[PDB]
């Protein structure tokens, strides 16, 4: 699915976003987390669900590192993902669907933060990355 | 449905600050430049060429004008969506055949393009919730009535 | 909704056909192994760890048995069925926060099981189509009410 | 993504399904047709569209021959479906929803017409099959 245009469209998107990486993380994640409450069901061991709270910052952070990872490793996302996808299928066993929530909530985050810099044809980009960056995360289910 | 007293005026500053002719055009072209699948249910419309001529077109304008007036509908109605869009239901299930997710999709990138004029201080994630549950009411009223 | 009376015999002619022990474990089966992060929401059925652990497993089989049966309710009030599912609902969509995408993977999953056992005499198109406007029904009515 | 598992599995049901292909692919589709009618409006200008019609029959070897050759191809899967990713996704704009509403009367017909065969396990790697033959007809989107 990632053509040679989303490739660059996304990692220039990357090097713009991202100092404030930790920010989307956390304002994604709390979203998720009261837009969507069934989202709620896989953190209910946290503190500490509320947009803002140290569980979400903390986990907004890693969240978003990850996308760091696979963004630097877009050529082969195939690889730099796969081990996220046993965790994801096989200790935590998170519905494929919610996936699609994560990265909506992201999409809404970006954009909301960089207004900006999100072009519809920035946004296409973007969202076949996430996509492609769920397609990965499913490797590993069945 | 149950609306909270925060819902309800969550949901009636943000229509309220709504500019329908500036968000309308701006969400329909945005489905029908991320999801252009969705350009075959439009195909009386032009010249949806492009990014440039989904933009310029006049019909996709004032078709995004006509569903933010779906909303404001809604909006008016918010104790009975389901009945409010009793016709919309039929014309879009038994007469368009629009595949469901498609109102997923318009509803989020209605969703972007608010976000993205009002940014953070404003589209609080409380704001979000309820703009949200807002839209999947409509979404759902939409969306085949069995 | 309103069914036909072509559909009515269709799906009850189908439905006295069903051998609900038989059609449900193996429904429920073919479902926790085709999809199997819905295994999350049965944890408290044992192992569960592989497609023979899985259809070796007593309770599973014992639900799908429980699954048919909510199907039936749905059979015998098909002109109120969304009434019927009220309390259903809430524990799928309140309760256990089943994401409405696995209701249509089940359904799914049954009409496989089913259109084995029947074969093409049988399960014809028009049987599948009442089958499957009946499965629509169910999965919308276990969904959240607005 | 397919394991060597899954090419295996659909290797082997391929060569037990094959000679019933035609009839795979006239039944899936004529119960697409009137199972799910929204998908009508994509062969309007067919002049019959019912059951075991003509048109129905023969696009319906049209299907599976081009599914016999993702599985001859299935280690490629893109470069083998690409020609119909531009078809499907560019010209026709073909809802990626109908795909999967293909993908199920599919196994709905294998499953029918091979129960014998058609055991979860199987079912799973062919499911996992079309979705991927989905998303490689999703290539030319966008
Ligand atoms: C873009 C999608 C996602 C990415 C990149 C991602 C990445 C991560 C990372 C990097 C971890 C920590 C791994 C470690 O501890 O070594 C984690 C954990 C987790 N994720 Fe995800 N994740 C994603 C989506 C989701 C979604 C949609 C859900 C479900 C709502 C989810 C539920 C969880 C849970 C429950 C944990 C464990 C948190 C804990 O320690 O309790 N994840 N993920
Ligand atoms: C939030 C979701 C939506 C709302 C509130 C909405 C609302 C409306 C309204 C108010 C009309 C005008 C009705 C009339 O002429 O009487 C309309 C028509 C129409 N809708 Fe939607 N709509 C929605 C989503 C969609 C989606 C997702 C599609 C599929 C891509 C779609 C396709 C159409 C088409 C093609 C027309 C007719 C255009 C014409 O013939 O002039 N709608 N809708
Ligand atoms: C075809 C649609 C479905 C129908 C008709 C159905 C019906 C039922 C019925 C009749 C019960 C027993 C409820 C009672 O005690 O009165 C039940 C319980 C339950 N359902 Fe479903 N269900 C459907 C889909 C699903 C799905 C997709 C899931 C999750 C992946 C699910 C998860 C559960 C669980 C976890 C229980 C309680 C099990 C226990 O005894 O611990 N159901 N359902
Ligand atoms: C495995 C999923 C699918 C596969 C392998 C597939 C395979 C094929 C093949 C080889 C063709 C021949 C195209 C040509 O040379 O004209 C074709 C054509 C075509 N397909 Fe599909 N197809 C799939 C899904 C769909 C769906 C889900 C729809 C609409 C619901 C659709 C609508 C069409 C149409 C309208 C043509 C033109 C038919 C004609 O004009 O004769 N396809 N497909």
């Amino acid at each position: 699915s990632l053509s040679d245009k989303d490739k660059d469209s996304i990692k220039a998107f990357w090097a713009k976003i991202s100092p404030k990486a930790e920010d989307i993380g956390a304002d994604a994640l709390a979203r998720m987390l009261t837009v969507y409450p069934q989202t709620k069901t896989y953190f209910s061991h946290w503190k500490d669900l509320s947009p803002g709270s140290a569980p979400v910052k903390k986990h907004g952070k890693t969240v978003m590192g990850s996308v760091a990872e696979a963004v630097s490793k877009i050529d082969d996302l195939t690889n730099g993902l796969l081990t996220l996808s046993e965790l994801h299928a096989f200790q935590l066993r998170v519905d494929p669907a919610n996936f699609k929530i994560l990265s909506h909530n992201l999409l809404v985050v970006l954009a909301q933060q960089f207004p900006n810099d999100f072009t519809p044809e920035v946004h296409v980009s973007m969202d076949k990355f996430l996509s492609l960056l769920s397609w990965s995360l499913s490797e590993k289910y069945r | 449905v149950e609306w909270s007293t925060a819902e309800r005026s969550a949901i009636a500053g943000l229509w309220g600050k709504i500019s329908v002719d500036e968000i309308g055009p701006q969400a329909l072209s945005r489905l029908l430049i991320v999801y252009p699948w969705t350009q075959r249910h439009f195909a009386a419309f032009g010249n949806l060429s492009s990014p440039a001529a989904i933009n310029g077109n006049p019909k996709v304008a004032h078709h995004g004008k006509v569903v933010m007036g779906g909303l404001e509908r809604a909006i008016k109605n918010m104790d009975n969506i389901k009945a409010a869009y009793s016709s919309l239901s039929v014309m879009h299930s038994e007469k368009l055949h629009v595949d469901p997710d498609n109102f997923r999709l318009l509803a989020d990138c209605i969703t972007v393009c608010v976000a993205m004029k009002f940014g953070p201080s404003a589209f609080t994630p409380d704001v979000q919730e309820a703009w949200q549950k807002f839209l999947a009411v409509v979404v759902a009223a939409l969306s085949r009535y069995h």
